[PDB]
């Protein structure tokens, strides 16, 4: 039960790395999204609207 | 609008309260109900439905409410009360912001929402939720990390034991905020770096009693370091208490530090793995970390055949000698 | 009496990081379905959207 | 981060206080200094805490945190009229290193029901606290030493405030009274030329069930005669001349009274330029002396932090 547990332990580890990067990498692409939303914003007749 | 009589006043605020959404909550019906605290003065029907104001809207409203326990309306299941009473009583006269933390009811509104969260009023209750603790494993910021290093660091060194006046009751409460450490630092699989400060300077204070067993596994989730960063500050510590005090801390030291192999070569296993960014090989960096377990081992090692002389072969040091080299 | 109180520890051990990798593994089936829906949605509403519509 | 590593081993370490120590200099107040404001300061009963450094405290967001905490301390007393109003006023000039922050006043003024009396002071500051500098980042502000000025239960009701909008907390301050010592041989060591106080101290004997005080007071001309005797190195202040000026103190209290002070506790250190208490109560009785008191109170402020 103690090899099954390192087991489980080690999985546990892999799945949090991964975990971890991928909301790295998704929090880059919200900071991308937000440049994106920053440049498609561009108007100038729109203010007396 | 049925506001303008007097007589029906608590009659017209429990119906207001039971149809209010999001936008029913204008700006000049918060100017009304001011108006009509500062007349007829504190009733409870009106307080009630500010309080349900506050509960939906607090940007609206400038007037701070207290937050005392009120039954606030009619309440706590009294269907035959009311029933008595109606005979004859008193009928005569894509988005970039941020989501709330206090919505999180359960497990799956944090998994639709995890790209927005946003900061606490303070971080102790960041140990008081277990959905708070998921977001500590994925997030690597700076200013989130160094925050609660000056929470916890503060916590460990006021209230603690040899700085109080010796109270058993504040005392059990310190050993079950500990149980919270050691269940976060098991969940996280590293130590925090407030935890690890603290027993920079509690083992010179420690004697070796008073929550021996709280003690010994604030030792075993600590990261890793350099051998010769630990052992002036730990190991020599450690080994003042070693061979002076009874063979259950004998036995706890070792179960401690089996522990403390535990997680250190579990880190060490997989940061060959998550490391692709130096060009230099790691040969170097392992070989430094080479020598710095094995003579983690050669000083424990040191410890259990200098020990052995002590208690003179007694088999029960035997068998947790060699669960250390089951690691 | 401290083996078969480590056995009891432990069995109740294999309750928790049991717990633990399934909450894990719910994080990481989460996180997968919000990487595909951010994926699918790089591109926004057209800036030529948003003038006629207002 | 790796800064913060290595202030971490000094505390770690039992070496945290250097042996040798500099004489304080003669502070001159600059045309940036405000005269009007230093002598509010001064003649004040105040109680010290060390802090945590503040999060995203901006100097042009304080017209907003003036009305935050005018609606919550009038609320505190109300879940337990009020004409007060707070007062964030900057301070200016009292810097003497460029990489500090600026230290700032809370008052708490009534208004005008007929200046109105002020019934609290709070003030942050960070007087040479460059060790704590380079431990946290440029979003951070670094201002670890607190004095207050009134009673602690306005103390407590405007530092919850502070815990759930800035991410800080407020620890009571203590001063050892090995450390007493040190500062009774700095007050000795300034130079004078006017009107001065007398040296009072005060020893308490922890071996009875009861309190037993000593006040003991010294002339500050013969204070000064019996310092040059026993510092001989001038620009330096040793471990060895302090330990001896301590030892002939207690040798002259030895040939009297035949009591030894030296396992007794000192509590209470009380000269010319300021007086001094273990708890956290000082008295600042000088202003061409203040920074470099304010200074050695933030030297041990980071000291209880880290």
């Amino acid at each position: 039960l103690e090899e099954k547990l390192l087991d489980i332990r080690k999985k546990r580890l892999q799945l949090k790395q991964a975990s971890e990067s991928k909301l790295l990498e998704i929090q880059t692409e919200k900071n991308k999204q937000k440049i994106d939303l920053d440049s498609m914003e561009n108007s100038e007749r729109i203010k007396i609207i | 609008a049925s506001l303008q009589d007097d007589a029906l006043c608590p009659y017209v605020c429990h119906l207001l309260y039971l149809l209010t959404k999001k936008e029913n909550v204008k700006p000049f019906r918060v100017r009304k109900l001011l108006d009509l605290q500062a007349k007829m003065g504190m009733q409870p029907h009106l307080q009630a439905l500010l309080s349900l104001y506050k509960f939906f809207a607090p940007a609206l409203i400038s007037v701070s409410l207290p937050v005392r326990k009120k039954i606030y309306f009619k309440n706590s299941e009294n269907l035959w009360k009311t029933a008595l009473l109606a005979v004859k009583q008193r009928n005569r006269g894509n988005r970039s912001g941020s989501f709330p933390l206090e919505q999180l009811q359960s497990f799956p509104q944090l998994l639709q929402n995890i790209h927005c969260l946003e900061l606490p009023s303070q971080m102790g209750s960041v140990l008081n939720n277990s959905l708070l603790l998921h977001y500590i494993n994925c997030v690597r910021d700076e200013p989130v990390l160094l925050r609660f290093y000056y929470w916890l660091s503060q916590t460990l060194q006021e209230e603690c034991i040899w700085y109080k006046v010796n109270n058993y009751e504040h005392g059990k409460e310190f050993t079950n905020f500990l149980d919270t450490i050691i269940r976060a630092e098991c969940f996280l699989q590293e130590g925090f770096y407030s935890c690890e400060a603290f027993l920079y300077k509690s083992l010179p204070l420690w004697d070796g009693l008073c929550c021996r067993s709280q003690f010994l596994q604030l030792v075993s989730w600590i990261p890793f370091s350099s051998f010769s960063e630990v052992k002036p500050l730990l190991f020599d510590h450690l080994a003042q208490l070693f061979f002076t005090s009874t063979i259950y801390f004998k036995c706890s030291v070792l179960q401690s530090l089996k522990e403390l192999l535990q997680n250190w070569l579990l880190w060490l296993s997989m940061d060959i793995h998550m490391k692709p960014v130096t060009n230099s090989p790691l040969e170097t960096t392992l070989g430094g970390s080479m020598n710095s377990v094995s003579k983690l081992i050669h000083y424990v090692g040191w410890l259990s055949t200098t020990a052995m002389r002590l208690e003179s072969n007694n088999t029960f040091l035997l068998h947790f000698i060699l669960d250390f080299y089951e690691k | 009496s401290t083996k078969e109180s480590k056995n009891e520890k432990l069995k109740e051990d294999l309750e928790r990081e049991q717990r633990w990798l399934d909450e894990q593994q719910q994080i990481m089936e989460s996180l997968n379905v919000l990487h595909s829906e951010l994926k699918n949605k790089v591109e926004t509403f057209s800036e030529s959207r948003i003038f006629n519509e207002l | 981060l790796q800064k913060r590593l290595e202030s971490v081993r000094k505390q770690s370490s039992f070496i945290l206080t250097p042996p040798r120590r500099k004489i304080p200099q003669c502070s001159q107040l600059q045309e940036d200094v405000d005269p009007q404001k230093v002598a509010f300061l001064l003649h004040k009963q105040w109680t010290l805490y060390s802090l945590t450094p503040l999060y995203k405290f901006s100097y042009s967001n304080l017209k907003e945190y003036s009305r935050l905490l005018n609606a919550f301390i009038v609320a505190e007393k109300q879940k337990g009229d009020f004409n007060i109003k707070v007062i964030f006023s900057t301070l200016l000039g009292m810097k003497g290193t460029q990489r500090d922050p600026e230290a700032f006043l809370v008052q708490i003024v009534s208004k005008s029901q007929l200046e109105g009396k002020v019934l609290w002071t709070g003030w942050f500051c960070c007087v040479f606290g460059d060790s704590l500098l380079e431990t946290v980042s440029e979003d951070f502000t670094c201002l670890p030493l607190f004095l207050a000025n009134g009673a602690e239960s306005n103390t407590a009701i405007i530092g919850t405030w502070f815990q759930k909008t800035f991410d800080c907390y407020f620890s009571p301050l203590a001063i050892n009274a090995f450390n007493l010592s040190w500062m009774a041989a700095m007050w000795t060591a300034c130079k004078m030329d006017h009107y001065v106080a007398t040296t009072e101290f005060l020893w308490s004997v922890p071996c009875s069930p009861q309190s037993l005080d000593i006040s003991f007071a010294i002339h500050p001309e013969d204070a000064k005669a019996l310092w040059d005797s026993v510092h001989k190195t001038p620009g330096e202040v040793t471990q060895e001349e302090v330990d001896l000026f301590m030892d002939c103190l207690y040798s002259h209290f030895h040939r009297h009274f035949k009591i030894h002070l030296s396992a007794t506790r000192l509590v209470r250190v009380s000269t010319s330029v300021a007086s001094a208490h273990t708890d956290g109560k000082i008295k600042i009785l000088c202003h061409k002396y203040l920074i470099g008191v304010l200074a050695y109170l933030t030297e041990l402020a980071i000291f209880q932090i880290e």
